[PDB]
RNA sequence: AGCAAAAGCAGG
C-alpha cells in the first residue's frame, strides 16, 4: 500500500481514515493512499475558475475539427 | 588540430599503392573515370561468378527429419491430460488469496489411494519425490487446519526438496592460480545436444490444444463509441476475433501460463531464500453460471536469486491427470509418475471410475520466460494482426473489402488437416483457432531451432510460391538452405513437427 | 485426423500469410554464455576472408592490422572482401554526374549543422563505452568522465561548449603521452570496443555478437552520418532515411520506374536477397576514399574533421568479452578465467574448437584484445555503405553499363533488390552475373544461400514484402502493449501515444489497435485496481468509486482512474483524455480537479516513494 | 467483514439520540475504533482468526 | 537430477 507520495501540506485538508476507516496518509511530508485521491474527489473546493484551460482549451480546438 | 600523429595512422591506414594521405587526397581530387571496370572484370578468373539454375519442380527433396531417440515433451506444464478442480461458482464479493481457493477445491475432492509411482523415471531417485508430494498435502492440511491462516505458505526443508532442486548442486567462485594446478578443469561441455526423432506425440497434443474446450475462458469490456467508418470495422472484427477465440483450449493455456509466470514472479522478485507452494491458478468465468477458480495444479517454487534476468531457476511442478503413462512412454522420459487413487467420472450411462495419477515432474525456467510467457495476450493480439493482414491483402487484390466475405460465411475455403488419402477443409473458426494455438505454442517451445527453422523454411516456401505461380523462379545454392535447416533441427519437437509438416506440404502441393 | 498449417499457406499467397511465419510472439533465444566465442568465431571468419590480402603492423600498438584493399582477384565464388578502390571512385564519379549539385548542398548542410551543432545532443544515447571503468555504460555518466578527464588535461573545450572544438582538443589529448596511462596503451584503451553479444536478435541459431563503439569516436560518425542522411535524403534509392509510408510508396515508386517495358521484346527478372558479411567483407578504406571524394572543393579543415572516422575504423582493437568459467568434474568447483591472460595459457583446459579457434587468434593478441581492421564493425548504423552499394545500382543505367541489358532497384544495410532486363534468360543470366562480379570488385558479397531471383512483381526487401502492387510490412514486432508505470495520470497518456505511433508509423491495423487499448485499460484498472464505479468487482478502492459514482451528476463523464469509462478510440487517441471528458463534466468535480491546492501539482500526477 | 463490505452507504457518524447521562461522543469513538480495527487487521495483516 | 544449448545457471 501507499504508493503515492505527497507533502505534509495535505495533512489539514484531509483526514487519517474515511468513514470505512481504512487509511489514506501515515507517516514512517506523508505517504498518501490512492483512496486519498477519491476521497478529494468526492468532497472538495469547487470553484468554476476557468485558468487552466489557459492552454488545455487548445485541445478543444482540436476536436472541433473532428466533431 | 591533426597533430600529425594522426596523419601517420592515416597514412598507415591508406592502402598499399598510396603512402601519404595528401597524394591520396591530391589523387581523388584529380580522379577522373577511364573505364577500369571492364579491365578490371576480363582480368578476371570466370570461375568467380554467380550461375543460375533453373529451380525445378522435381528437384527440392523432402527435407530429412533428424534420427535419434524420440522426441521428448519439455513443456512446463502439460497441456491435453491435465485436468482442474472447480470451486464451483464462489460470490462475487469475496476475494482470494490463492491458496485458500486451491486447498478449497483439493479439499472438494477425494479419491486418495496411497501414494505408489506408476512410471520408473530411469534416472534420479522415484521414491524421494513421491516423499515430496507426501510433505506437500501434510504441510497443507496442517497449515490450514491449525494455524492463523497465513496468506502464503513456503514449505520446509527436506530431503526430498533439497535433492529435487539441489541447493548443495552448486559449486564455488574461486580464483584461477589456486585452480591452475589441477587438471580436472575444463572450459565447458560446451557441444551440440543429443539428437531427436520426431513422433506422433506432440501432433496428438497439438490436435487435442486447437481444439475447443466449452467454457468462455475471458470476458472482454467496452470502449468509446463508434462514429467513424474504420471505428466500425475495427469493432465487427474483434468481435469476431474475440468470440471465436474465447472457446479454445489455447486461450485456457493463455491464461494459465500468465498466472502462473505472474505468480512466479512475483514470488521470485518478492522472495528468493524459501521453498514456496505456489497453485496453477486460473480465474475463468462459467458460460453460464459465476466466476470460477480453477486448480490445475500445485507448485514448489525452488529458491531464485536472479543477478542477471538470463539465469534459470529450477523447481518442481504438480500438475493431476486422469490419463494413464505407458500408453506413450516416450512422450515423457521426464515426468515421476505417482498414483493418487480414482476419480470418480460421471458419462452417460454408468460410471467411469478411472484412476488418477500424478505427474511430479522438476523443472526450470528463467526470469525472460516468465516475462515472455506473462506477454501471451499480445501473441492472441498478433494472431489478431495475422488475420487483418490476410484480410487487408485480399481487400487490396478485390476492392469488396468485405470481412463479412469470410469472417461468417458457411464456405469451405481454408485447408488446415491432412487424411489419410484425403485434405480436410474448414472455416475461419478453426483456422483462427490453429493460428492462435501455433504462436501460444511459439511461445511456449520457443528456442532457436525454431527461428532458424522459420527464417529458412520461409526463404524455401517463398521461392515455391514463385514457382507454383510460374514466376521462373531460380537460386543460386539449395543444398546449403536444405544443411541449415536440418543444423537447425537438432531436437525440438515442435520445430520437428513444423517440419513433417512442411514436408507432407511439399508433397500434397506437388510444389 | 492430423492438421496442419502449413496448407492453408498451400493456398494462400505467401507474401500475404508470410507473418505464420514470423513465429516472434514469444521471447528471443539471446546468449546465456559469454559471446567471445563468437566473436572469435566472427574474427577468425573476416580475417579468413582476406587471408590473402597482406598486412603490415601498425606503429605504437604492435597489432597486426589487414589491409584488403589492392589484394589480388578472388579465386573462387566463396566470398571474400577484395576490392579495388578505383572501382570506388569511378562510381562516385557516375553517381556525382547523375545527381549533380547533390554533394555540394549536402556539404553545406554539413557546414551549418557542425556550426550549430552543440556537445548537448550527443549525451541522449544508449550505452556508449567508458574507458575508466572498461565496461559498457550509460552516456550521461560517460559525457561527464570525459569533461572531468579533459578538465584534468590540459584542454578547455568542455568549457567551450561547442563540439567540434571538443573533438579537436580530444585529438590533442588523445595524442598526449599521458594522462596515468601511457600512449600505447592510451591508444589501445581509446580505439577499445565492446564485445557485447547480440541480444534479441530474431531469425537466426548462432549469435552474431553486436560490437559497440565509444563516446570519443561516436561524434565523428554523428557528423558522417549526418552528411549521409543528407545525401541520402537528396537521394531517390536510399532505404533507411526514408520510412514510413513515404518509404512504403519508395519501394512501390522504384519498381514503377523499372518495370515499366517500353518495347517489351525482353524478360525481365528482379532479384531480392540479403548481402551476407555485410559487416565483414566491407572496409573503411574505401570509407575514407568515398569521404575524400565526397566533399570536393570545400574546407580543408572540414576534409579532416569528416575523415578521422574511417582511419580509427581503419585500425582497432575491440576486447574479447569476460572470459570463460572452466569447471572441474570429480571435484566439482568452477571459477571464471578472465581472457586477458588467454595469450598466456596452455591449449589442453579448452573445448577441441574452441582450442583450434585460440590457436587461430593467439598470434593475432595484444595486450590481450584481439585487433583487426579488414573488416567494418558489427552493427552499426553506418549508412554510407548504403551510399556505397546503391552506386552499383547506380551503374546499370544505360549510358553506363553501355550494353543492352542494365540494373536498377534499392538497397538498404544489408537487403537488396535489384531489377534487370535483357532480351533473354541467357542475357539476363549474362547481366546478373556481370553485376554479381562487379558487385564483388567492389568487395561486397551476395550470398548464393538465402538468396533468389524471380520475374518481376514478387520480391522481399527488409521484410516491406512487395507481391504485385501489395506492399505488407514486418519490419517489427508490436511492443508489450501494458503500462509504463509512473502515475495514473500520464501512464494512459503515454500508452495511447504509443498506440497512436505504432499504428501510424507501423502496420498497426486499427482491428488490432482497438484490442491493444482494450487490454491496455484491463492492464491499467486491474493495475490500480480502480474498474469502473458501476461493477461488481471487489477491492480495496471500490469504496470511494462506488461512493462518487453516485455522487456525480453526470456519469460517463469521469476520467477512468476513478470510476470512469474509457471514450477513447481509434478516431481520438492523439488528444489526452480530460479535453474529451471537459465539458461533460460538472463543475464540482472539474473545480476539484483543476486546483493548484492540490499537492499533486494533474490532480491525478504524482511521485512514487522509491523502493 | 465480507457482508459489513458488501454495504455502501456510510455517512460520518453524528450522534442523533442525546443519552442524557454518560457521554455520547465517546460511544461515537468506540465505534469508530471499530471500523478502523477492523479494515486494517484485514487488508494489512496476516489473517487473524479472532480479533 | 533439471533447465537449455555449439555456453551457463544449478546463489553470492
Amino acid at each position: 500500500k501507499y504508493p503515492i507520495t505527497a507533502d505534509k501540506r495535505i495533512t489539514e485538508m484531509v483526514p487519517e481514515r474515511n468513514e470505512q476507516g481504512q487509511t489514506l496518509w501515515s507517516k514512517m511530508r506523508v505517504m498518501v493512499s490512492p483512496l486519498a485521491v477519491t476521497w478529494w474527489n468526492r468532497n472538495g473546493p469547487m470553484t468554476s475558475t476557468v485558468h487552466y484551460p489557459k492552454v488545455y482549451k487548445t485541445y478543444f480546438e482540436k476536436v472541433e475539427r473532428l466533431k | 588540430e591533426i597533430t600529425g600523429t594522426m596523419r601517420r595512422l592515416a597514412d598507415q591506414s591508406l592502402p598499399p599503392n598510396f603512402s601519404c594521405l595528401e597524394n591520396f587526397r591530391a589523387y581523388v581530387d584529380g580522379f577522373e573515370p577511364n573505364g577500369y571496370i571492364e579491365g578490371k572484370l576480363s582480368q578476371m578468373s570466370k570461375e568467380v561468378n554467380a550461375k543460375i539454375e533453373p529451380f525445378l519442380k522435381t528437384t527440392p527433396r523432402p527435407i530429412r527429419l533428424p534420427d535419434g531417440p524420440p522426441c521428448f515433451q519439455r513443456s512446463k506444464f502439460l497441456l491435453m491430460d491435465a485436468l482442474k478442480l472447480s470451486i464451483e461458482d464462489p460470490s462475487h464479493e469475496g476475494e482470494g488469496i490463492p491458496l485458500y481457493d486451491a486447498i478449497k477445491c483439493m479439499r472438494t475432492f477425494f479419491g486418495w489411494k496411497e501414494p505408489y509411482i506408476v512410471k520408473p523415471h530411469e534416472k534420479g531417485i522415484n521414491p524421494n519425490y513421491l516423499l515430496s508430494w507426501k510433505q506437500v498435502l501434510a504441510e497443507l492440511q496442517d497449515i490450514e487446519n491449525e494455524e492463523k491462516i497465513p496468506r502464503t505458505k513456503n514449505m520446509k526443508k527436506t530431503s526430498q526438496l533439497k535433492w529435487a532442486l539441489g541447493e548443495n548442486m552448486a559449486p564455488e567462485k574461486v580464483d584461477f592460480d589456486n585452480c591452475r594446478d589441477v587438471s580436472d578443469l575444463k572450459q565447458y561441455d560446451s557441444d551440440e545436444p543429443e539428437l531427436r526423432s520426431l513422433s506422433s506425440w506432440i501432433q496428438n497434443e497439438f490436435n487435442k490444444a486447437c481444439e475447443l474446450t466449452d467454457s468462455t475462458w475471458i470476458e472482454l469490456d467496452e470502449i468509446g463509441e463508434d462514429v467513424a467508418p474504420i471505428e466500425y470495422i475495427a469493432s465487427m472484427r474483434r468481435n469476431y476475433f474475440t468470440a471465436e477465440v474465447s472457446h479454445c483450449r489455447a486461450t485456457e493455456y493463455i491464461m494459465k501460463g500468465v498466472y502462473i509466470n505472474t505468480a512466479l514472479l512475483n514470488a521470485s522478485c518478492a522472495a528468493m531464500d524459501d521453498f514456496q507452494l505456489i497453485p496453477m491458478i486460473s480465474k475463468c468465468r462459467t458460460k453460464e453460471g459465476r466466476r470460477k477458480t480453477n486448480l490445475y495444479g500445485f507448485i514448489i517454487k525452488g529458491r531464485s536469486h536472479l543477478r542477471n534476468d538470463t539465469d534459470v531457476v529450477n523447481f518442481v511442478s504438480m500438475e493431476f491427470s486422469l490419463t494413464d503413462p505407458r500408453l506413450e512412454p516416450h512422450k515423457w522420459e521426464k515426468y515421476c509418475v505417482l498414483e493418487i487413487g480414482d476419480m470418480l467420472l460421471r458419462s452417460a450411462i454408468g460410471q467411469m471410475s478411472r484412476p488418477m495419477f500424478l505427474y511430479v515432474r522438476t523443472n526450470g525456467t528463467s526470469k525472460i520466460k516468465m516475462k515472455w510467457g506473462m506477454e501471451m495476450r499480445r501473441c492472441l493480439l498478433q494472431s489478431l494482426q495475422q488475420i487483418e493482414s490476410m484480410i487487408e491483402a485480399e481487400s487490396s487484390v478485390k476492392e469488396k473489402d468485405m470481412t463479412k466475405e469470410f469472417f461468417e460465411n458457411k464456405s469451405e475455403t481454408w485447408p488446415i488437416g491432412e487424411s489419410p488419402k484425403g485434405v480436410e477443409d474448414g472455416s475461419i473458426g478453426k483456422v483462427c483457432r490453429t493460428l492462435l494455438a501455433k504462436s501460444v505454442f511459439n511461445s511456449l517451445y520457443a528456442s532457436p531451432q525454431l527461428e532458424g527453422f522459420s527464417a529458412e523454411s520461409r526463404k524455401l516456401l517463398l521461392v515455391v510460391q514463385a514457382l507454383r505461380d510460374n514466376l521462373e523462379p531460380g537460386t543460386f545454392d539449395l543444398e546449403g538452405l536444405y544443411e541449415a535447416i536440418e543444423e537447425c533441427l537438432i531436437n525440438d519437437p515442435w520445430v520437428l513437427l513444423n517440419a513433417s509438416w512442411f514436408n507432407s506440404f511439399l508433397t500434397h502441393a506437388l510444389r | 485426423m492430423d492438421v496442419n498449417p502449413t496448407l492453408l499457406f498451400l493456398k494462400v499467397p505467401a507474401q500475404n500469410a508470410i507473418s505464420t511465419t514470423f513465429p516472434y510472439t514469444g521471447d528471443p533465444p539471446y546468449s546465456h554464455g559469454t559471446g567471445t566465442g563468437y566473436t572469435m568465431d566472427t574474427v577468425n571468419r573476416t580475417h579468413q576472408y582476406s587471408e590473402k590480402g597482406k598486412w603490415t603492423t601498425n606503429t605504437e600498438t604492435g597489432a597486426p592490422q589487414l589491409n584488403p584493399i589492392d589484394g589480388p582477384l578472388p579465386e573462387d565464388n566463396e566470398p571474400s572482401g577484395y576490392a579495388q578502390t578505383d572501382c570506388v571512385l569511378e562510381a562516385m564519379a557516375f553517381l556525382e554526374e547523375s545527381h549533380p549539385g547533390i554533394f555540394e548542398n549536402s556539404c553545406l548542410e554539413t557546414m551549418e549543422v557542425v556550426q550549430q551543432t552543440r556537445v548537448d545532443r550527443l549525451t541522449q544515447g544508449r550505452q556508449t563505452y567508458d574507458w575508466t571503468l572498461n565496461r559498457n555504460q550509460p552516456a550521461a555518466t560517460a559525457l561527464a568522465n570525459t569533461i572531468e578527464v579533459f578538465r584534468s588535461n590540459g584542454l578547455t573545450a568542455n568549457e567551450s561548449g561547442r563540439l567540434i572544438d571538443f573533438l579537436k582538443d580530444v585529438m590533442e589529448s588523445m595524442d598526449k603521452e599521458e594522462m596515468r596511462v601511457n600512449k600505447r596503451s592510451y591508444l589501445i584503451r581509446a580505439l577499445t570496443l565492446n564485445t557485447m553479444t547480440k541480444d534479441a536478435e530474431r531469425g537466426k541459431l548462432k549469435r552474431r555478437a553486436i560490437a559497440t563503439p565509444g563516446m570519443q569516436i561516436r561524434g565523428f560518425v554523428y557528423f558522417v552520418e549526418t552528411l549521409a542522411r543528407s545525401i541520402c535524403e537528396k537521394l531517390e534509392q536510399s532505404g533507411l532515411p526514408v520510412g514510413g509510408n513515404e518509404k512504403k510508396a519508395k519501394l512501390a515508386n522504384v519498381v514503377r520506374k523499372m518495370m515499366t517495358n517500353s518495347q517489351d521484346t525482353e524478360l525481365s527478372f528482379t532479384i531480392t536477397g540479403d548481402n551476407t558479411k555485410w559487416n565483414e567483407n566491407q572496409n573503411p578504406r574505401m570509407f575514407l576514399a568515398m569521404i575524400t571524394y565526397i566533399t570536393k572543393n570545400q574546407p580543408e579543415w572540414f576534409r579532416n574533421v569528416l575523415s578521422i572516422a574511417p582511419i580509427m575504423f581503419s585500425n582497432k582493437m575491440a576486447r574479447l568479452g569476460k572470459g570463460y568459467m572452466f569447471e572441474s568434474k570429480s571435484m566439482k568447483l568452477r571459477t571464471q578465467i578472465p581472457a586477458e591472460m588467454l595469450a598466456s595459457i596452455d591449449l589442453k583446459y579448452f573445448n577441441e574448437s574452441t582450442r583450434k579457434k585460440i590457436e587461430k587468434i593467439r598470434p593475432l593478441l595484444i595486450d590481450g584484445t584481439a585487433s583487426l581492421s579488414p573488416g567494418m564493425m558489427m552493427g552499426m548504423f553506418n549508412m554510407l555503405s548504403t551510399v556505397l552499394g546503391v552506386s552499383i545500382l547506380n551503374l546499370g543505367q544505360k549510358r553506363y553499363t553501355k550494353t543492352t541489358y542494365w540494373w536498377d532497384g534499392l538497397q538498404s544495410s544489408d537487403d537488396f533488390a535489384l531489377i534487370v532486363n535483357a532480351p533473354n534468360h541467357e542475357g539476363i543470366q549474362a547481366g546478373v552475373d556481370r553485376f554479381y562480379r562487379t558487385c564483388k570488385l567492389v568487395g561486397i558479397n551476395m550470398s548464393k544461400k538465402k538468396s533468389y531471383i524471380n520475374r518481376t512483381g514478387t520480391f522481399e526487401f527488409t521484410s516491406f514484402f512487395y507481391r504485385y502492387g501489395f506492399v505488407a510490412n514486418f519490419s517489427m514486432e508490436l511492443p508489450s502493449f501494458g503500462v509504463s508505470g509512473i502515475n495514473e495520470s500520464a501512464d494512459m497518456s503515454i500508452g495511447v501515444t504509443v498506440i497512436k505511433n505504432n499504428m501510424i508509423n507501423n502496420d498497426l491495423g486499427p482491428a488490432t489497435a482497438q484490442m491493444a487499448l482494450q487490454l491496455f485499460i484491463k492492464d491499467y484498472r486491474y493495475t490500480y485496481r480502480c474498474h469502473r464505479g458501476d461493477t461488481q468487482i471487489q477491492t480495496r478502492r471500490s469504496f470511494e468509486l462506488k461512493k462518487l459514482w453516485e455522487q456525480t451528476r453526470s456519469k460517463a463523464g469521469l476520467l477512468v482512474s476513478d470510476g470512469g469509462p474509457n471514450l477513447y478510440n481509434i478516431r481520438n487517441l492523439h488528444i489526452p483524455e480530460v479535453c474529451l471528458k471537459w465539458e461533460l463534466m460538472d463543475e464540482d468535480y472539474q473545480g476539484r480537479l483543476c486546483n493548484p491546492l492540490n499537492p499533486f501539482v494533474t490532480t491525478h500526477s504524482w511521485i512514487p516513494k522509491r523502493n
